[PDB]
């Protein structure tokens, strides 16, 4: 079993520049005869994955001129020169020795390098129809942030709670290239009315103070 | 010419067409059976490829590793053992199909040749006699056997191979398209070139049976004429001149043979270069196609070998079609002779058959001309009557129109104008068989048929009893001597049996005529060739045969013709005078003039013959060893490429590796080319030098050997030209091409064995029990492809004796009406080879089919055992394919090579012949140079009691106590009866023979002490029939005196004294006129005068004249006598006298009987002696 | 010209058996190995196994020994994976890939199918429950205001959501499905200016085909209690 490690997992890039990715083994990929086998693959969403670079430095019949690949021993690197508006997807690595198990690598998406931005927050308590049904759910929205990493944290009466969590992140927007997430927790009708202080925290890299947003049950 | 192809099978019949149809169907469903097994081979090697590749992929199966790999190879085991059933199925199929094709084709061939041969002989024996004496019986003798064998090998077997070849081609081509698409087009683009390679290459692989006889023809003609004229050669010396002319022709033939051999070798080398270039770039394109993932390996093997075998199968078809068309020309000749309509049969059943024939004969206004020259008339307005039982004698001018009488009464020719009638009925209105049955002939020269005396008699009539034979022999005065013969009536006579005298033969012919009981008797110069003693008893027998029969006699010498009833003298085809003897003598016309003018192998010696040029053998044998161990090299690199397509690795190393192997293909092609060229070159030139020197030396030693060797009937002209030509052509091979092929095959198969025993261990022990039967397959397949095993021809040659013996003695058998006897006897000795050919057909078919089936069986057996070997992980597929290729292609190579060079038996016995006669030392060495050779130009001749027997028949004596002297300048005459020994004197003074006892002296010196060439130099022979060589007048005359400048001045004087100067000066291109078969034809007397001039140039002091009966020139004869008398004026002369006019003027006469001199003296003395010589002169009265 | 194809998406209940197909087009089908590979959502890429695609010789991995079976059909140039003993932990996207048999192990995989999604379930068809999402009672702080709509429960995918029957699409965010207790949950929201609500009409519009419910839900301002 030849495990592998790839970095970086999610990297940004501008338009028409250079972008490099690195793949590292744990064994030695150098075969007895003088060869080292890698097979860099491109994958767009929905369509089928293509072949891009095989045997480290060579190319494949029908690829553009912008792709290079170099490395040695147990460390390899692919280089993109002049990134167009078409090479946006998931790149993934390959390996040499057959069974077992002839395994692959993780994958790396591509980001368009936007200027940083702090998210916008919103809170939504359940509705009287939802309370009438019996089960009710608290909702927190966050919008228009960058980059993709974010830390949501739920507290009830200033106390942690790690169950019934629902999280969802959108994909990359086409126009302005921002992000958005939404979280929701589900409770029964009795334990809801017990407590008032309900808060969502949004910890992000653009500031030191987490965005704390709370509410109680009664005030308007 | 054509026939054409529709009329070739004109004598088919009821059911042989069924054999044709079923046979061609069998050929079609036989030829298609070879490409499909190549398809199966592609599939099975694809199976091995996939299994080996998958198991070679995964190998780190730890732990619990054994069971799934063994399951993979279990799939291999079963998926391989399914195909052996396919292989053995097509094995059984090809077995029975091949059997039926070969058997049926050859059977139809036999059943057609039988009919066509009997009808051909029936056609020849039923012919107008005028169609003979025009087409040369010698050619027509060989035409039947040679040409019908030529059509036999052309209509029967070869076209079956042609059909199955075309079927193989279309099968391979369609199986190429249905499995591959692109690669068939590139192999087809290359296809015509290697098709030409294999085609013309097989054209030259064939024969090499008598192509070297074509460019040899000139020296063969010189040899046959000099060996047909040895009697006039050895008497004039001339060994050096004829030897040098033969040397010139032989040298030119040698040079052209060298050139043709070099060109053929170039052709074959280019064939190899092209075929290996084809393999090279074909596998190049195949590899660069498969590495892109288009085809597989099974497809490229299948389609490539399929189209390759298609091209080969096209290349092996041209000899069949050329032999077919050659048989078409042969069929034009034969069917022309068959389809003729002879107008004067002589076999038909149309005319009358009148009984009680009285014999009134009549010629009425007869105008005739022989069909050779219609312009000259022989008979013009001939009118003659012959009353019943009467005897008429026709005499006059020779050649005028006498023998035409006999040849018209038999209705051998029709007369143009006029009418020949018997008893008032036209001869053209009666049945010709019954005509010739009521007539008996007695030809000039008596013939006998090479059978018993009995069969010679009841050739007179088949249904004759033995008592009738005795009575008929008693009437012909032939009984008493036949009872003296060893085997009485069963004594074998003819060309084969004991020789009889002329009179005995003529009396047997009389007996043949007598039992026929004819009403009319014809005698065509019944006794010109017989002497004076043999003629008396024959005349008694003839007078007994004339009693009660109507008789017409055409004969010279008007002696006993005196007792005839009526005479007729011819002059220009017209009877000028007619009456009784006393009446024409009183007429003083033509008759009176004639009457008054009268009155072990030893192989070391076989190789030691070629001790002169051993370096050619050294370099050739080295490059033959190199060309032997370079057949398995192809096998091993083939195994390496097919194997490197059955493993797992980096693609780039695979591509580069295969590229290297392909260029190695091409390199091996180059090396094969150059070594093949110079190998064939040096062996060919060694063979040519060997045959030139050997043929030269054998011709020399034949010229050295004496005359007694030329009477053994196994030593004849054709026998000896056949011996030197054929035996040199065979001995060239037993040292020429055997070493190359034996070293090539041992190097090939030994390299295969060793390169097997290195890699594979098990399978070779199995295949060593497989190599013998496929080794047999090679040589038997080459027997059936070359057709050499078909030509045995033993009982055929035991039967053709009666064919030759009936065709060259034609006039007598057609004048005795024997055609049913000879066809009936020609049925049996022909029907035995009929059944023999049947048995041979069946056994040959079953043998060929069996060996094909065993091939296709052991194929499957070997691959299944090889599948078990690769099953337990102890042998790679490369190795099984390598050892299979090595052993199998080695056996195919030894089959293809082991029967391209000639055989062994006839070669080594031909060497036995050649060394036996080149070691044969002559008793009387002419080529010797010792001897007295004095300066004495006298010419005193003296025989002293010579005792001699011809060593061919040492039982009969010829000379015993013969003594006689000849003084200088005078003339000695030798006369006597038959078997007296007069002609032996000329042959003993020439020293053609030595006497057992006694001595022969020249100028008081024994000739055994003299140089033989000198002795023969001062002798001028003048043979009976003068032989003339195919060249100009000047050269034939100069051939008399040899080793001399001989200028223009010296020729004309000799031509003058021979009395041919005046006749030559009017000939086209006077003395430069070429004489022979091409140039002008001179009369017999003129030939004799040329011989006289040839004797005159030598200027000898002794002159030997060996002349005799008869004489028809009536104009050239007297001029010959003028030249003869001119030559004898101042020279010692010995004359073999048969004409009574020349002997009366000789200075001394010797009468010989039983080798003893009975009496001697001048003409006047021996005339007054009233003894033997007086009896000879009284006959011409 | 070379192309692989696979079937359509799959919704399969628990414990049954299913069959998936990979069809080849445009090359020599008798050479190449076929490799079956797996991909869960948010993990690496596993390895189902491979077959020879010429005679049916198979090979598996240890993790999947007995949960699959491979077959081929040469008359129509097609490969099949039969998949039995199906459980929940196999809802994923499966890929089929090509490999040259003549020099494998040292050469990459050439081409890939578009991939099939197989979802494993255990519940039955269920109608949704559509809930509105209005803000907390208070003052309009900023000009930008956001309104939301939940869709809770339903099965199976998909559901089509619009705003005012697709009147506007400015600031629309549609999160993908979230799974819990073999049931689904989806949310959406939108943001406009303060001079829009409640001065205009905003209505979430849900369409579910399998239940054939085309339900309108209009939001309302939140009451005090
Ligand atoms: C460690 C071991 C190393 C061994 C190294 C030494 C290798 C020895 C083998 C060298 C090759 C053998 C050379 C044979 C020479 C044959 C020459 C020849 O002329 O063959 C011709 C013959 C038929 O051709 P044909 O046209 O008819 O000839 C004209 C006849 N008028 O064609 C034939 O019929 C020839 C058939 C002979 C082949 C049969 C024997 C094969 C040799 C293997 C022996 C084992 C097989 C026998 C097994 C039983 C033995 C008990
Ligand atoms: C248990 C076993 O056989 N493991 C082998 C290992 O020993 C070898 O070092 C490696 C080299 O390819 O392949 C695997
Ligand atoms: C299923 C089986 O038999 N596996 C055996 C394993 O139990 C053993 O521990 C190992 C030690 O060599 O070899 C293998
Ligand atoms: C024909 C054959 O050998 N099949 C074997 C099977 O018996 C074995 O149980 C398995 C290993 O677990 O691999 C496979």
């Amino acid at each position: 079993q030849v495990v592998m490690t790839q970095s970086p997992l999610s990297l940004p890039v501008s338009l028409g520049d250079q972008a490099s990715i690195s793949c590292r083994s744990s064994q030695s990929l150098l075969h007895s005869n003088g060869n080292t086998y890698l097979h860099w693959y491109l994958q767009k969403p929905g369509q089928s994955p293509k072949l891009l670079i095989y045997k480290v430095s060579n190319r494949f019949s029908g690829v553009p001129d912008r792709f290079s690949g170099s490395g040695s021993g147990t460390d390899f690197t692919l280089k993109i020169s002049r990134v167009e508006a078409e090479d946006l997807g998931v790149y993934f690595c390959s390996q040499s020795t057959h069974i077992p198990p002839w395994t692959f690598g993780g994958g790396t998406k591509l980001d368009i390098k936007r200027a940083d931005a702090a998210p916008t927050v919103s809170i939504f308590p359940p509705s009287s129809e939802q309370l009438t049904s019996g089960g009710l759910s608290v909702v927190c929205f966050l919008n228009n942030f960058y980059p993709k990493d974010i830390n949501v944290k739920w507290k009830i009466d200033g106390s942690e709670r790690q169950n019934g969590v629902l999280n969802s992140w959108t994909d990359q927007d086409s126009k302005d290239s921002t992000y958005s997430m939404s979280s929701t927790l589900t409770l029964t009708k009795d334990e809801y009315e017990r407590h008032n202080s309900y808060t969502c925290e949004a910890t992000h890299k653009t500031s030191t103070s987490p965005i704390v947003k709370s509410f109680n049950r009664n005030e308007c | 010419p054509a026939v054409s192809v529709l009329t070739m099978f004109r004598y088919a019949g009821w059911l042989d067409r069924l054999y044709m149809l079923v046979g061609t169907l069998a050929a079609i469903i036989h030829g298609v059976a070879l490409p499909l097994m190549m398809l199966i081979f592609g599939e099975m090697t694809d199976i091995f490829a996939n299994a080996g590749n998958l198991e070679d992929l995964m190998s780190n199966i730890t732990n619990r590793s054994d069971i799934n790999d063994t399951g993979f190879f279990m799939n291999l085991e079963e998926d391989m053992t399914t195909y052996a059933y396919y292989y053995t199925g097509i094995g059984a199929g090809v077995l029975i199909v091949a059997y039926i094709q070969v058997s049926f084709w050859l059977l139809a061939a036999g059943r057609q040749i039988h009919k066509i041969r009997q009808k051909f002989f029936h056609a020849i024996m039923n012919q107008e006699i005028g169609w003979f004496d025009v087409h040369d019986v010698g050619e027509l003798n060989t035409r039947l056997t040679d040409d019908v064998s030529k059509i036999n090998e052309g209509i029967g077997d070869k076209i079956g191979m042609f059909f199955q070849a075309m079927a193989t081609f279309f099968g391979g081509f369609i199986i190429g398209f249905t499995r591959g698409w692109k690669l068939t087009l590139v192999i087809l683009a290359i296809s015509p070139v290697l098709g030409l390679s294999a085609g013309i290459w097989a054209k030259i692989l064939s024969s090499f049976t008598d192509k070297e006889l074509h460019a040899y023809a000139k020296a063969g003609a010189v040899a046959e004429e000099v060996l047909a004229a040895i009697r006039t050669v050895i008497a004039f010396g001339g060994q050096k001149k004829e030897l040098e002319r033969y040397n010139n022709n032989l040298e030119e033939a040698k040079r052209l043979g060298i050139k043709k051999a070099i060109t053929a070798n170039i052709s074959m080398g280019a064939a190899f270069l092209l075929i290996y270039a084809s393999y090279a770039l074909a596998f190049w394109y195949g590899t660069t196609l498969v590495l892109s993932g288009e085809y597989s390996i099974g497809q490229v093997l299948t389609v490539f070998f399929s189209v390759l075998i298609g091209a080969f199968s096209v290349g092996q078809a041209s000899p069949n079609i050329e032999a077919f068309a050659n048989a078409r020309g042969a069929a034009y000749e034969v069917f022309k002779i068959i389809d003729n309509k002879p107008s004067i049969d002589s076999f038909s059943k149309s005319g009358h058959k009148p009984d009680n024939i009285q014999g009134n004969l009549e010629f009425k206004n007869i105008h005739f001309s022989y069909p050779s020259r219609k312009e000259v008339q022989i008979l013009k307005g001939l009118n003659l009557k012959v009353k019943s039982g009467q005897t008429v004698a026709l005499v006059g001018n020779s050649g005028a129109g006498k023998s035409t009488t006999v040849q018209l009464m038999q209705r051998l020719y029709d007369p143009l104008d006029g009418m020949v009638s018997i008893d008032g009925q036209d001869i053209r209105t009666i049945n010709v068989r019954y005509l010739r049955e009521i007539i008996g002939v007695v030809s000039q020269e008596p013939v006998l048929f090479a059978t018993t005396i009995a069969e010679n008699i009841r050739y007179g009539r088949e249904d004759v009893t033995m008592d009738e034979i005795e009575k008929a022999v008693k009437e012909a005065n032939a009984y008493d001597f036949i009872m003296k013969l060893p085997h009485q009536f069963d004594t074998l006579v003819g060309e084969r049996g004991a020789q009889l005298s002329g009179g005995q033969k003529q009396r047997i012919a009389i007996a043949r005529a007598l039992v026929r009981n004819p009403k009319i008797l014809l005698l065509d110069e019944a006794t010109c060739a017989l002497d004076t003693e043999s003629e008396a008893v024959v005349q008694a027998a003839l007078d007994k045969a004339r009693e009660g029969r109507t008789t017409i006699v055409i004969a010279h010498r008007l002696s006993t013709v005196r007792n005839a009833d009526v005479i007729a003298g011819f002059d220009g085809g017209v009877i000028v005078e007619q009456g009784n003897h006393d009446e024409l003598m009183r007429e003083k016309g033509i008759y009176f003039k004639l009457v008054m003018t009268q009155t072990p192998a030893s192989f070391w010696r076989i190789l030691k013959l070629n001790s002169t040029e051993w370096p050619y053998f050294v370099v050739g044998i080295f490059v033959a060893i190199i060309n032997g161990g370079l057949q398995p090299a192809f096998s091993v690199i083939f195994s390496k490429i097919i194997g490197v397509f059955t493993r797992i690795d980096d693609p780039e190393t695979k591509r580069q590796n295969s590229n290297l192997f392909s260029l190695l293909f091409l390199i091996l092609g180059i090396i094969s080319f150059i070594t093949f060229f110079l190998q064939g070159f040096t062996f060919g030139k060694a063979g040519e030098i060997l045959t030139k020197r050997l043929r030269y030396m054998v011709f020399k030693s034949m010229l050295r050997q004496d005359v007694s060797w030329f009477d053994d009937p196994k030593n004849t002209t054709g026998a000896l030209t056949t011996r030197l030509a054929n035996d040199a052509a065979q001995v060239k091979g037993a040292t020429g091409s055997r070493l190359a092929v034996i070293f090539q095959n041992i190097a090939n198969l030994g390299t295969g064995i060793i390169i097997s025993f290195i890699y594979g261990w098990q399978l070779t022990l199995l295949l060593l029990a497989i190599v013998p039967i496929i080794a047999i397959a090679g040589v038997v397949e080459m027997k059936m492809l070359s057709g050499q095993a078909l030509k045995d021809k033993k009982e055929l040659e035991g039967s053709g004796k009666i064919a030759t013996e009936a065709i060259e003695n034609f006039r007598t058998v057609v004048s005795l009406t024997r055609e049913q006897k000879f066809e009936t006897m020609y049925a049996q000795s022909l029907q035995i080879p009929y059944r023999n050919a049947m048995k041979k057909a069946h056994v040959f078919g079953i043998t060929f089919s069996f060996t094909q089936a065993m091939m296709y069986f052991s194929y499957a057996a070997a691959f299944r055992f090889g599948a078990y070997l690769v099953a337990h992980k102890l042998m790679s597929f490369e190795d099984v394919l390598l050892v299979f290729s090595a052993i199998v292609f080695g056996a195919m190579a030894v089959g293809q090579v082991s029967s391209f060079a000639p055989d062994y038996a006839k070669a080594t016995v031909s060497a036995s012949h050649i060394i036996r006669i080149i070691e044969k030392t002559p008793e009387i060495d002419s080529y010797s140079t010792q001897g007295l050779k004095p300066n004495m130009l006298e010419g005193n001749v003296q025989f002293s009691g010579v005792v001699f027997n011809y060593p061919t028949r040492p039982s009969i004596p010829v000379l015993q106590g013969l003594s006689l002297e000849v003084k200088k300048g005078q003339t000695l005459a030798l006369v006597g009866s038959s078997g007296a020994g007069k002609s032996t004197v000329v042959q003993l003074l020439e020293r053609f023979y030595d006497p057992m006892a006694g001595s022969v002296f020249l100028d008081g010196k024994e000739i055994k002490q003299l140089n033989v060439q000198w002795l023969r130099a001062q002798l001028g022979i003048v043979s009976q029939e003068p032989i003339l060589f195919d060249t100009s007048i000047a050269e034939n005359i100069a051939y008399g005196d040899n080793s001399r400048v001989v200028s223009y001045e010296e020729i004309v004087r000799a031509a003058k004294e021979a009395n041919i100067h005046q006749f030559i000066d009017s000939l086209p291109d006077k003395y430069n006129t070429r004489v022979g078969d091409k140039g002008t034809q001179l009369s017999g007397g003129q030939k004799q005068r040329i011989a006289i001039a040839r004797a005159l140039v030598r200027q000898p002091h002794i002159l030997l004249l060996d002349e005799a009966t008869c004489a028809l020139d009536t104009e050239s004869e007297k001029v010959v006598q003028e030249a003869l008398d001119k030559a004898r004026e101042g020279r010692t002369t010995i004359v073999i006298a048969h004409r009574l006019s020349t002997i009366q003027n000789a200075d001394l006469i010797v009468v010989i009987q039983n080798g003893k001199v009975k009496e001697h003296g001048t003409h006047q003395q021996l005339l007054a002696q009233k003894g033997i010589y007086f009896s000879m002169v009284s006959v011409q009265a | 010209e070379v192309q692989l194809q696979e079937s359509g998406p799959e919704l399969v209940k628990t414990g049954a058996s299913v069959k998936i197909s990979c069809k080849a087009s445009g090359y020599s089908f008798s050479n190449y190995y076929i490799h079956w590979v797996k991909q869960s959502h948010g993990k690496s890429l596993e390895w189902i196994g491979f077959i020879s695609c010429y005679n049916g010789a198979t090979f598996y991995n240890q993790k999947f020994k007995g949960k699959a079976t491979f077959t081929v059909d040469n008359s129509s140039s097609t490969a099949y994976m039969k998949f039995n003993s199906l459980t929940f932990e196999d809802s994923a996207v499966y890929y089929c890939a090509r490999l040259p048999i003549q020099f494998g192990n040292f050469y990459p995989m050439d081409y890939w199918g578009q991939g099939t999604t197989v979802t494993v379930s255990s519940a039955k068809t269920t109608a949704p429950s559509v809930y509105p999402l209005a803000p907390v009672c208070g003052d309009t702080t900023g000009s930008s205001v956001t309104l939301g709509c939940l869709v809770k429960g339903y099965f199976p995918e998909p559901v089509t959501l619009t705003w005012n029957s697709g009147s506007l699409s400015s600031g629309v965010h549609t999160f993908p499905a979230v799974l819990q207790s073999d049931l689904y949950t989806l949310s959406s929201s939108v943001t406009v200016t303060s001079s829009t609500w409640p001065s205009q009409s905003i209505t979430c519009n849900v369409a579910h085909p399998a239940s054939s419910t085309k339900v309108d839900k209009k939001i309302e301002p939140r009451g005090p209690t």
